[PDB]
């Protein structure tokens, strides 16, 4: 769920989900259309598609099993979807760990009057 | 999308509304666990159930046909999973505005120990 994907954003890239990511650019906020602005909103745009193939349950609200361990984030859930929504979550925390040397605020509440461009296609 | 639904929730209820949904309760935003702690919450809560309902399409990347008519947001000429999406987020827009006096500020930007309840059941 989103809490929990908050928790792994926070273990991978310091920053609270809330006070960032979650108003960030044209796909890690509240877009979904127009072009990903940097490698931080493609994490995003690419955990939307991961989550496109999920339909058992709803990512938002699957509450599943993961732990911190060896640098790693392991999804441990023996519930089938459970555990697919923790692996889309853990990749996106990864990307966006991996990209906070890019991280630009300016992109920040972006989304009210930008993100008219071509759409990222999964 | 969500940059349909963001639109839909500021031309209902205003301009920069959409800000005070990123974070709200243990459902508006990113929460997902527990239980609905008010009408607003519950409105966010019955928007994840909702789309969880959609098959098809991707509710976060889908792009539907709306239009606000004379204040009223109507949803158009959308085949199939469309449909859904945007009533989806129609009906969520409109219990926003119908609960928009009972917002609690104090309901932002919860921490998930806050919402260690039973999840309630769509």
């Amino acid at each position: 769920n989103l809490f929990q994907f908050g928790d792994m954003i926070l273990q991978k890239t310091g920053k609270e989900a809330v006070h960032s990511y979650a108003i960030y650019g044209c796909y890690c906020g509240w877009g979904g259309q127009a072009r990903a602005q940097d490698a931080t909103d493609r994490c995003c745009f690419a955990q939307d598609c991961c989550y496109g193939r999920v339909n058992d349950c709803n990512p938002k609200t699957a509450t599943y099993t993961y732990s911190f361990e060896n640098g790693d984030i392991v999804c441990g859930d023996n519930d089938l979807c459970l555990r697919a929504v923790c692996e889309c979550d853990r990749a996106a925390a990864i990307c966006l760990g991996e990209n906070v040397n890019t991280y630009d605020k300016n992109y920040e509440y972006y989304s009210i009057s930008h993100c008219t461009e071509e759409s990222e296609q999964c | 999308n969500l940059f349909q639904f963001a639109k839909m929730i500021n031309g209902k209820l205003g301009a920069f509304s959409v800000w005070n949904y990123i974070s709200y309760g243990c459902y508006c935003g990113w929460g997902g666990q527990g239980t609905p702690k008010d009408a607003t919450d519950r409105c966010c809560f019955v928007h994840d159930c909702c789309y969880g309902r959609v098959r098809g399409c991707n509710p976060k990347l889908a792009i539907y046909s709306y239009s606000f008519k004379k204040g009223n947001i109507v949803c158009g000429k959308n085949n199939g999973c469309l449909r859904d999406i945007c009533e989806c987020d129609r009906v969520a827009a409109n219990c926003f505005h119908q609960n928009k006096n009972t917002y609690n500020k104090n309901y932002k930007f919860l921490s998930s120990s806050r919402c260690r309840q039973t999840s309630e059941q769509c």
